[PDB]
């Protein structure tokens, strides 16, 4: 009443295949080819009636075998070839394909140093419809030749039929298995027939036949099939029906340029880290450096030079204006080159405060280059900063606002304007009314709410640091109301 | 690295007295005498090696002779069969 | 001191070994003189016989 | 020359592809071009999307990614300017992860090719290096690097989980990996690996595989393998699996052949394997005529008869020389011991006991003993009655005698086996279930390609399962 199955992609166990008997006959040479060559005489096919033959089973796809050939262990043999292993297959299911097969050859031995092959038998692991071989299965071998595993196959061991007992056996077994109708008095005369096809087709013709099982896979007293199924598969693709402002889609739109983040990796290598040490650039490459940290802070440099600076960023370390070019080069995701700039940051010789204005910028939001701007911000007088203080206050909208709000390399840029602002009264004023400007500012209380609110928290942290001051600066915060 | 140069060394608990170069002398006397038995065994081999290469003839032969008597049987047992089941053949015609 | 009286033990057991070994060949030696009294001439003789028949065996195999 | 504008329409696609068949159709699509394609468009653009699809969510396009880059970067016969140190900084780091990938297909798709990426990355650096010639880096400390950086991945491999992946490197490449852990290293850490895997009593099929590839890496270590392999070599001759048998007869013969066994061992594995001629497993019997023919023709003729004739004339029907050639010794070796009687005395329960007793009725037979009682204890008598009730021939006391050894080491590893045979109670038996892994069983009333395939299948059955149910209610 009910289907039970699951995806191939799902069950994550190694596949399973029972190597059964070999059924048949098995065509001896005429004496004539053993005067051509005698060490035939000592093969497995003359010696014993029944040969310790053995079973590969390399699991194929699309022509290529997925893993090593897995092998029946040594069974002794004395009137019929019968193994009753497991083979565990070196694969499981969800790593195999819709065109899967299992190559089954039977060998045996030619002399010393030879195995030769019985036959070969090719099927498929998924049935007509995707589902994975559901029983015991009676395969055709091919004589003489080895199991070939390329689609399609040469070898099958399966039909789709065209000859009596390929059908006879199909639907015996069916019978078998209660799918089939009974009715005693007619199968009792069919079998017959078919017994008698069977014996002449054994007469007839001298194929031989490989039993093997495939594991019925159970739960709670239920039998799964499984289907072959791909993670992903179950999702039909999202097309979009109608477009009309973009007429030409582009399936790299957002995507990260590969082929840029492989140059990044291997101009910019870090494995130089004890060789930059003792090797510096020479007389050609010094001009050359010394053009790029000439330049404009607006320059952004092209690759070439971005390169130069890294690879002789420990050079460089001795100038204070080239850490303003370092900083540009070192790309901010990647962990690596920042764990690296932030170290060679902390050897460079240090940047003056106009350098340190631009590290300030929009372009700078990795909060380790911002504190270190501050750091050396920190080093000039309260009456420079008095000037810088406007644009200072523009600069905290690249502050990181989570900072401020929660704020009620020691100090962000916001600490330092309010700490700086409490040791001189010059500034204190000034830093009032520009701050304010943008509490009164109605327009980006509108346009940016979260940058006037951050101003706004600037001003409660300001109101609030000066009344944790002493008792000359928070008279400040009176005298500012 | 001074004793085995001086080859005057031999075991500290008393177990022999003569020297190693001794030992050695005689280990290249023997050695001696095991090419003189080996160059004594060829010449003797040189011998059995033909007589054996004919035994091996004569018991390759033999394993012919058996194999060719059985294809002999093995073509007559199908030439009979085939001439009986021609004769049948031509009665059903 | 240890690797004196190791190497002496090495020598001493390579030497009764190689000793062994030529009375091997010796004895050897006093098996092949007798095996020379094999005869050549009736043995190649039969397989004259022998390759006679062969040939009767293999222009029947033809017919 | 278009291709370059091609590629670029392939190229835009790979970091968006959503189905597993394309991305491996985009794979297929590469390593087509590829010959076609210059080495700079190799490197520089293709290979940052092979190595973006190692990292896909799809264990089979990962293994397929790295096979495909193995492929791909063997055909750069030239080094751009700028990718010199590719390999160091780029590819291996970026496969590095496959080699412990979760997935077994990855890592098993990783052991069949370090073996040629490795080669790969050393010739690479061979170009380096006569370009760095012809043009006018510290190629000991990179090549070092190289070397230390492929053998930190075949240690990974080599104690992987599952011995498939193990097994995979041996029979891919572990003769050549060899190169990048050098002389003495291969000997410290290689062979001593390989030497694990024979601790293995459960999956014959690694210890096979041990002995398939140890010939290779012993070549490579030299004489230093012998004293240390030779002892695994003979546990190989007494195995539990006799296709391990086979296959370590297999590597002596090939071993011999290289004259990597000293002449000591060499007759001293004579004396071992010759009994084996009289064993009824054709597979050991030809294993055995395999590595005593090869003896044969090492040795000299006359320690063919001074030192291996006496070791082979109990098994021989006549003292024939010459034993060299195969089809010689094939044809004089006695009728081996039948395998019924085999069976029966290496089955038994005390096999010990049941020598013990042949073995008194062998001096009895050889006139050095006057007469010989019946055994002792009526499990031996019961065992004597049914070999010797079976046909056991006089012959075939002899030979069983001479297998002694081998069906004694033999037995008692076979029980070390059923020892553990309790570990793997669940596993032979002929179901498996779902229960224990806990995976979602999926179910639908009879009563993508991927999605149209599942639908026909539940309607087949539908069909199947009424016309059955039609036809059983008619009759």
């Amino acid at each position: 009443e009910k289907f039970h199955y699951i995806y191939s992609c799902d069950l994550d166990i190694n596949v399973q295949l029972k190597i059964g008997s070999l059924e048949g006959k098995r065509e001896q040479k005429s004496y004539k080819a053993v005067l051509e060559d005698p060490m035939l005489k000592f093969s497995g096919l003359y010696q014993e009636t029944c040969s310790d033959l053995y079973v590969t089973c390399q699991v194929f796809a699309e022509g290529k075998p997925l893993a090593l050939p897995v092998r029946t262990s040594y069974k002794a043999f004395s009137t019929r070839w019968n193994w009753n292993e497991w083979l565990k297959l070196p694969v499981k299911y969800p790593d195999l394909p819709r065109n899967a097969q299992v190559a089954l050859t039977i060998w045996d031995v030619y002399g010393p140093g030879k195995a030769v092959p019985v036959g070969g038998t090719t099927v498929s692991l998924f049935g007509k419809y995707g589902m994975f071989r559901q029983g015991m299965h009676d395969l055709k071998v091919w004589p003489n030749v080895e199991a070939d595993g390329s689609e399609p196959t040469k070898t099958p061991g399966r039909t789709s039929s065209e000859d009596q007992m390929s059908r006879l056996a199909k639907l015996t077994k069916a019978h078998r298995q209660g799918h089939m109708v009974k009715v005693d008095w007619l199968d009792r005369l069919t079998f017959r027939e078919i017994e008698m096809i069977n014996e002449s087709e054994k007469r007839s013709s001298n194929f031989m036949y490989l039993m093997v099982e495939f594991r019925c896979v159970k739960c709670d007293d239920k039998e799964y099939g499984i289907v072959y199924y791909e993670k992903d598969g179950d999702e039909s693709s999202p097309i979009l029906t109608s477009f009309e402002l973009v007429k030409v889609p582009d399936p790299q739109m957002s995507m990260e340029n590969l082929v840029e983040s492989k140059h990044h990796k291997l101009a910019r290598s870090l494995r130089s880290g004890p060789s930059d040490h003792d090797l510096k650039p020479n007389a050609a490459t010094r001009d050359q450096l010394n053009i790029i940290v000439s330049y404009p802070p607006t320059k952004q440099l092209t690759y070439e030079e971005q390169d130069l600076v890294w690879k002789f960023r420990y050079y460089l370390t001795n100038q204070e204006k080239a850490l303003t070019k370092f900083l540009k080069c070192v790309n901010w995701d990647l962990p690596q080159e920042a764990k690296q700039a932030l170290e060679l940051l902390g050897k460079w010789k240090p940047m003056d405060v106009e350098d340190s204005l631009e590290l300030l910028s929009s372009h700078y939001t990795n909060p380790t280059v911002r504190r270190y701007a501050v750091a050396r911000l920190r080093q000039a007088d309260d009456e420079d900063l008095l000037m810088y203080l406007l644009q200072l206050v523009q600069a905290l909208k690249y502050e990181n606002f989570d900072d401020i709000k929660n704020g009620l390399l020691e100090q962000d840029l916001c600490t330092f304007l309010i700490s700086r602002a409490c040791k001189n009264s010059t500034l204190a004023n000034y830093l009032y009314w520009y701050v304010i400007v943008e509490c009164e500012d109605q327009d980006t209380q509108q346009r940016d709410p979260k940058t006037h609110e951050m101003y706004l928290n600037v001003m409660r942290r300001f109101s609030q640091a000066l009344l944790k001051g002493d008792k000359s600066v928070r008279v400040m915060r009176s005298l500012l109301a | 690295a001074k004793c085995v140069q001086s080859g005057d060394f031999v075991y500290f608990d008393g177990r022999d007295r003569e020297r190693f170069i001794d030992k050695k002398e005689r280990l290249s006397r023997l050695k001696s005498k095991q090419e003189e038995f080996q160059k004594e065994v060829l010449k003797a081999m040189e011998g059995k090696w033909i007589t054996d290469q004919l035994r091996w003839k004569i018991m390759s032969c033999k394993m012919r002779i058996e194999q060719l008597k059985q294809t002999i049987c093995k073509g007559n047992e199908e030439m009979e069969k085939n001439s009986e089941g021609l004769l049948k053949t031509k009665e059903k015609n | 001191e240890e690797c004196t009286d190791t190497l002496l033990d090495q020598l001493d057991t390579q030497l009764n070994v190689t000793e062994n070994e030529c009375q091997n060949y010796k004895r050897c030696l006093e098996i092949l003189e007798q095996m020379n009294e094999d005869d050549s001439e009736q043995l190649q003789m039969e397989l004259k016989e022998l390759a006679l028949e062969e040939e009767r065996l293999i222009q029947e195999l033809e017919d | 020359n278009g291709l370059v504008i091609l590629v670029s329409v392939i190229t835009s696609c790979l970091q968006t592809l959503k189905y597993c068949d394309s991305k491996l159709a985009a794979l297929e699509l590469i390593l087509h071009l590829a010959p076609r394609l210059s080495v700079e468009i190799l490197l520089d653009r293709i290979t940052p999307y092979l190595l973006h699809f190692s990292n896909d969510s799809v264990p089979r396009v990962r293994a397929e990614a790295l096979r495909t880059l193995t492929k791909v970067l063997a055909l750069v016969k030239e080094v751009p300017r700028n990718d010199i140190n590719i390999y160091p900084e780029y590819i291996l780091p970026g496969i590095a992860h496959l080699a412990q990938d979760d997935a077994t297909i990855v890592r098993l798709a990783y052991a069949e090719n370090i073996a040629l990426l490795a080669e790969t990355a050393l010739r690479f650096l061979e170009l380096v290096q006569l370009k760095n010639l012809n043009m006018e880096g510290n190629y000991d400390t990179e090549l070092q690097a190289l070397h230390e950086m492929v053998q930190q991945k075949v240690v990974t491999l080599l104690s992987d989980p599952e011995n498939i992946v193990k097994q995979t490197l041996m029979e891919n490449g572990i003769t050549r990996l060899c190169v990048f852990f050098g002389r003495q290293k291969a000997n410290d850490v290689l062979l001593s690996h390989m030497i694990t895997f024979l601790n293995d009593k459960n999956d014959w099929h690694l210890r096979g595989a041990f002995f398939d590839s140890i010939v290779g890496v012993a070549a490579y270590v030299g004489w230093q393998s012998s004293s240390i392999l030779k002892p695994l070599l003979q546990q190989g001759l007494s195995d539990a699996e006799e296709f391990v048998i086979v296959k370590a007869l297999y590597a002596l013969t090939c071993m011999c052949q290289l004259g990597l066994l000293q002449k000591p061992h060499v007759y001293e594995f004579a004396s071992d394997i010759a009994p084996f001629l009289c064993h009824p497993n054709l597979w050991i019997r030809y294993g055995a005529v395999g590595f005593i023919t090869v003896v044969a023709r090492q040795i000299s003729t006359a320690d063919v008869y001074c030192k291996l004739m006496p070791y082979l004339d109990p098994y021989i029907t006549q003292p024939i020389i010459q034993i060299e050639r195969k089809l010689v010794l094939l044809s004089v070796l006695k009728e081996p011991v039948s395998r019924s009687i085999f069976d029966y005395a290496l089955r038994s329960k005390d096999i010990t006991s049941l020598f013990r007793h042949l073995h008194m009725r062998q001096k009895k037979r050889n006139g050095s003993l006057p007469d010989c009682p019946p055994p002792e204890d009526p499990a031996i008598a019961q065992l004597l009655k049914k070999l010797l009730s079976q046909g056991m021939t006089e012959e075939e006391e002899d030979k069983l005698l001479a297998l002694k050894d081998f069906m004694m080491k033999s037995n008692k590893a076979k029980a070390n086996i059923v020892d553990q045979s309790h570990l793997h109670d669940s596993s032979q038996k002929g179901v498996i279930d779902l229960a224990a892994l806990g995976i979602t069983g999926r179910q639908v009333d009879l009563v993508t390609t991927c999605k149209t395939e599942l639908q026909q299948l539940i309607q087949q059955k539908r069909e199947q399962c009424n016309a059955e149910r039609i036809a059983k209610q008619m009759m």
